[PDB]
């Protein structure tokens, strides 16, 4: 099945993850869309922001 | 996080 997800505006290639952030515009993003592999041993954030969004206003 | 993967080309 072909469904768009990450801001990439393209379909889910295969390697993906879901935004583990209270917000995260979506809840499915591709690795080719973002940056990672099999997602770190634990949890990944839909996007470089999806994570920062979970931190909620942080100097980091 | 809920993930769905299939390796990368
Ligand atoms: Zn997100
Ligand atoms: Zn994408």
């Amino acid at each position: 099945q072909e469904e768009v997800y990450c801001f990439c505006r393209n379909v889910s290639y295969g390697p993906m993850v879901a935004c583990d952030n209270p917000a995260c515009p979506f809840e499915w993003f591709h690795y080719g869309c973002v940056g990672l592999k099999q997602a770190p041993k634990g949890k990944w954030y839909c996007s470089k922001d999806c994570k920062e969004i979970a931190n909620q206003r942080s100097k980091s | 996080a809920r993930t769905k993967q299939t390796a990368r080309k």
